């Protein structure tokens, strides 16, 4: 009855793209015919378990039902389990090129001589080089992809259309499986108190009005939603997320003004836009904390009847008034507030000893405003080039056992940070930058952890999730790191960077530049800014010789 | 329609199933009667009970 369950919940294509979508996160290294193949028997199979309901397997149960068509060490395993086998063996930075699209006539021409497995191909793609990928909005993405080339593959200049199009779609990719990444980690490595409580900090900040109870329905539901997802369970997921935003769409009367339009819109769309809405104004005049969390004869009882939804509503209440207070800040609150009165509700007089909470929050909301603030007013000397140039000396300083590849790519995006938020006012910035700094860290640690070479970096993933911004933060160089020695190969350069774009052409000069701090750790700050200068210059020569080229060779 | 009757009913009910375990607090009462809608009171009704045990 389940497979019917679902096929009847979703319709066919989505039903079709999901269980494609599931194949490919399970089985990365595998061929699009294969995958193709056992969605279309398995879909087989679903159109007749709706028609009776009851035929022979019909009966079956979801991951037996998959498990079983993706045979045809983990096919050998035993049940309640066998299926979490596979979620184990999927893993992060895959062992997979870079998808280099081939051209866009090449491209319209695929699209056009199949519409549809052209379009069944770009979910596969995505999907195997994302394995955590939030499957629904996977779905947005794909509904987007169809409409760019439904409108630039007829045009004389089907270039100057489609790329920016796809472009602005591949990193509005990156950004939601990054995104998405950080709330399976969050489940999986700190469990799921710790997503509820990030929970009802957004959901707070971005539903001032709600009342609690309707917050408690969110985040329980919510946090279904990403249990089952992040867990592979794409269909149940993804009828939850409707079921949800059926719910929403019913009662926004009761959970903000703001989501008529969304609520206007075709299911993929629906989800989509309400997961990103404005903040709702809050209400117009709120009591202080005080008189529930520190003035009331009554704050210790109250704690001890049900710790969790006392420090939720605490949560709810502060997050509620502090749209402009990043996630993880409000979280740091929260437990800060949970470790006084875990300190507090021990004592003769708790009162006494937690009356003065209040105060330990202001160097906790004047760190993040100050770094922040460094950060941009550098940014804004830098540019975002030279700001993550920067970035990458310190993080490298910081951990120097980090792999290369990692540090570029952890660095290039803190830099990017700058240009994401320092534009807004100092008010949006907090959530807006230390948010997203989170969710690089995050990528930080995941792939670090497949190969743990720095006991620092292990240490600042592990402790605690929501301090592991300050965390990172804290790391003084590391001065005992035994440098490496010398290649003069590393730090050549050859013909082929000047037909790459700006951007890959950074990459190798970003490289370079890790690689020399690794080398040198210790001789650096303008030595280090004058070094790009004239790697972004003999390059900028090199190029313009028309030479042979050889002379890459020739400052060697 | 009227799901306030519902309403009404829901919040009266888990305030007695709350009681029934124990809760003892006005603080939480008054939170369930804040409620707003049906699947709150539940979910609400629900964390209070999981975060008492
Ligand atoms: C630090 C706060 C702990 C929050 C976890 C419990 C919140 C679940 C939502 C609710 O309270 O109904
Ligand atoms: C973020 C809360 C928005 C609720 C809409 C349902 C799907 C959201 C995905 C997510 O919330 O992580
Ligand atoms: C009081 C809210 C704290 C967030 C919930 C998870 C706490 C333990 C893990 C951590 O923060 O490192």
């Amino acid at each position: 009855s389940e497979v019917a369950h679902r096929f009847k919940d979703l319709g066919e294509e989505n039903f079709k793209a999901l269980v494609l979508i599931a194949f490919a996160q399970y089985l990365q290294q595998c061929p699009f015919e294969d995958h193709v193949k056992l969605v279309n028997e398995v879909t087989e199979f679903a159109k007749t378990c709706v028609a009776d309901e009851s035929a022979e397997n019909c009966d079956k149960s979801l991951h037996t039902l998959f498990g079983d068509k993706l045979c045809t060490d983990c096919c050998a395993k035993q049940e309640p389990e066998r299926n979490e086998c596979f979620l184990q063996h999927k893993d992060d930075n895959p062992n997979l090129p870079r998808l280099v699209r081939p051209e866009v006539d090449v491209m319209c021409t695929a699209f056009h001589d199949n519409e549809e497995t052209f379009l069944k191909k770009y979910l596969y793609e995505i999907a195997r080089r994302h394995p955590y990928f939030y499957a629904p909005e996977l779905l947005f993405f794909a509904k987007r992809y169809k409409a760019a080339f439904t409108e630039c593959c007829q045009a004389a200049d089907k270039a100057a259309c489609l790329l920016p199009k796809l472009d602005e779609l591949r990193d509005e990719g990156k950004a939601s499986s990054a995104k998405q990444r950080l709330k399976c980690a969050s489940l999986q490595k700190f469990g799921e108190r710790a997503f509820k409580a990030w929970a009802v900090a957004r959901l707070s900040q971005r539903f001032p009005k709600a009342e609690f109870a309707e917050v408690s329905k969110l985040v329980t539901d919510l946090t279904k939603v990403h249990t089952e997802c992040c867990h592979g369970d794409l269909l149940e997921c993804a009828d939850d997320r409707a079921d949800l935003a059926k719910y929403i769409c019913e009662n926004q009367d009761s959970i903000s003004s703001k989501l008529k339009e969304c609520c206007e819109k075709p299911l993929l769309e629906k989800s989509h836009c309400i997961a990103e809405v404005e903040n709702d104004e809050m209400p117009a005049d709120l009591p202080s904390l005080a008189a529930d969390f520190v003035e009331s004869k009554d704050v210790c009882k109250n704690y001890a009847e049900a710790k969790d939804v006392f420090l939720g509503m605490f949560l709810y209440e502060y997050a509620r008034r502090h749209p402009d207070y990043s996630v993880v800040l409000l979280l740091r609150l929260a437990k800060t507030y949970e470790t006084t009165l875990e300190k507090c509700c021990a004592a003769a007089d708790p009162h006494e000893c937690y009356a003065k909470v209040f105060d330990e929050f202001k160097p906790l909301v004047e760190e993040p405003q100050n770094l922040i603030k460094q950060n941009c007013e550098l940014f804004e000397q830098l540019g975002e080039y030279k700001f993550q140039n920067a970035l990458l000396v310190r993080y490298t300083k910081k951990v120097p056992q980090v792999s290369t590849p990692t540090l570029v790519e952890v660095s290039r995006n803190l830099g990017k940070v700058g240009s994401k938020c320092c534009k807004h006012p100092e008010a949006k910035r907090m959530p807006c930058a230390e948010d997203y700094l989170s969710v690089v860290l995050n990528q930080l640690c995941v792939l670090h952890e497949k190969t743990p070479v720095s006991d620092r970096v292990t240490k600042c993933c592990t402790e605690s999730l929501v301090n592991r911004r300050p965390c990172f933060s804290a790391l003084e160089v590391d001065e005992t790191y035994v440098p490496k020695e010398f290649n003069a190969e590393t730090f050549t350069f050859h013909a082929d960077i000047c037909t790459l774009s700006e951007k890959e052409r950074q990459i190798k000069k970003q490289t370079a530049l890790v690689e020399l701090v690794k080398h040198k750790p210790k001789a650096t700050k303008e030595q280090l800014k004058a070094v790009m200068d004239d790697f972004a210059a003999f390059v900028e020569k090199c190029c313009k010789a028309d030479d042979k080229e050889t002379c890459f060779a020739e400052e060697g | 329609t009227i799901d306030q009757w519902l309403l009404k009913n829901a919040k009266e009910d888990a305030i007695a199933e709350l009681k029934k375990a124990g809760i003892t607090s006005d603080f939480y009462f008054n939170a369930i009667n804040k409620a707003k809608t049906v699947e709150e009171v539940n979910a609400l009704k629900n964390e209070i009970l999981k975060a008492h045990a």
